[PDB]
């Protein structure tokens, strides 16, 4: 079963940046081999076969080179949405194998976190469940922390972090984090904040509300 | 050219389950059709392929004797029988096509089907706005959302406005609470100049529990 080595594993360049990825077959593979991009939840799409050939749709851009058993993937000018997992297979051989793949991150100008704090909804307190919701809006690097401070007094273990893969436009970021609280809980306090640090921020921003 | 997977969902650990993958646009007897997976935050594993004229599969070692691919000329469809299923076998299962007689690459893809293999029940996402705040800058850009919460399995979709809002709109990530169960937030950034005027309405499909919920985000 024929091994394909990739390199890098993960990769930021600019906008208008020649990148490259390589792919090392284990035993001899021909002109035998494909590259895909996979996006966010989607599926992959071809984008390079037979090693040097350039599928029908894919931007003039992308190319692709066989030295020996050494495979490279080239974006000769890196476009925002270039952002997703490619990956080098061959289909010499059954059965048809894959590079771990490569994640290209693009790299852009410092941009600070928009934070929007949103209490719980009437109808959820009504359940016995309170759900506090700090947002982090279109921010560069990836890299952030957010602090949750009930009546000034620091939280641990009752918060949440999701973090959006790279926007495809403006290569941003965005962050939600949840602070859950028994309605019984939460209602033994009235000052609700989240502290927020980022580079894009020469200091802290908290957002806050007042239960009322 | 098109290939919809379907019949992909929750299983207990060593049941069975069978993955449809539908064609369209071209007869799946002129070529080879594969089943290739991918782990939760791992790569592209190869996992099966048939040539519908003759049937002659080929399977890798994970799966051999356990998963069986076959091809209806007919429907223009192929299946996955999957069974002694596990923890392993917990991937999203694509449905792909190589070109012709002598271009053997895999260009085209259906959209995949998340299998999960737990024995943990389903349960159905309630949902609750994240309502834009009064303080509305002056004018400038707002924030508001849905909150999905208490749901299992993946996957969850959210659109807007029934898909008329598009931009400014950050569909977060699950994250696996401690109970077991899933939950994310859907946010939209918009014009502060336009709270009340325009509607804006969250559209909440949960598949697994057969889940169209259609919230309407009012301001408070």
């Amino acid at each position: 079963d024929i091994q394909m080595t990739q390199s890098p594993s993960s990769l930021s360049a600019s906008v208008g940046d020649r990148v490259t990825i390589t792919c090392r077959a284990s035993q001899d593979v021909n002109t035998a081999v494909a590259w895909y991009q996979q996006k966010p939840g989607k599926a992959p799409k071809l984008l390079i076969y037979s090693a040097s050939f350039l599928y029908s749709g894919v931007p003039s851009r992308f190319s692709g080179s066989r030295s020996g058993t050494d495979f490279t993937l080239t974006i000769s000018s890196l476009q925002p949405e270039d952002f997703a997992t490619y990956y080098c297979q061959q289909h010499y051989t059954t059965p048809p194998t894959f590079g771990q793949g490569t994640k290209v991150e693009i790299k852009r100008t410092v941009a600070a976190p928009s934070v929007f704090i949103f209490p719980p909804s009437d109808e959820q307190l009504k359940s016995g469940t309170a759900s506090v919701v700090c947002l982090l809006n279109n921010f560069y690097p990836r890299e952030a922390k957010v602090q949750w401070k009930v009546d000034n007094a620091l939280q641990s273990g009752n918060s949440q972090e999701s973090v959006t893969e790279q926007d495809s436009k403006d290569s941003t970021y965005s962050l939600s984090s949840t602070l859950t609280l028994s309605k019984a809980d939460y209602e033994k306090h009235k000052v609700y904040a989240c502290e927020v640090t980022h580079q894009g921020l020469c200091s802290p921003v908290t957002k806050c509300f007042n239960r009322g | 050219v098109q290939l919809v997977e379907s019949g992909g969902g929750l299983v207990q650990p060593g049941g069975s389950l069978r993955l449809s993958c539908a064609a369209s646009g071209f007869n799946i007897k002129d070529t080879y059709i594969h089943w290739v997976r991918q782990a939760p935050g791992k790569g592209l594993e190869w996992v099966a392929r048939i040539y519908p004229t003759n049937g002659y599969t080929r399977y890798a070692d994970s799966v051999k004797g356990r998963f069986t691919i076959s091809a209806d000329t007919s429907k223009n469809t192929a299946y996955l029988q999957m069974n002694s299923l596990r923890a392993e076998d917990t991937a999203v299962y694509y449905c792909s096509r190589w070109g012709g007689d002598g271009f053997y690459a895999m260009d085209y893809w259906g959209q995949g089907t998340l299998v999960t293999v737990s024995s943990a029940s389903t349960k159905g996402p309630s949902v609750f706005p994240l309502a834009p705040s009064s303080k509305s800058t002056s004018g400038g850009t707002a924030a508001l959302g849905c909150l999905v919460k208490d749901y299992f399995p993946e996957p969850v979709t959210v659109s807007w406005n029934s898909g008329a809002l598009t931009s400014g709109v950050h569909t977060f990530p699950a994250v696996l609470q401690s109970s077991g169960l899933y939950s994310l937030s859907s946010v939209v950034t918009v014009p502060s100049s336009s709270l009340g005027t325009q509607t804006y309405i969250c559209n909440v499909n949960h598949k697994p529990s057969n889940t169209k919920v259609d919230k309407k985000v009012e301001p408070k």
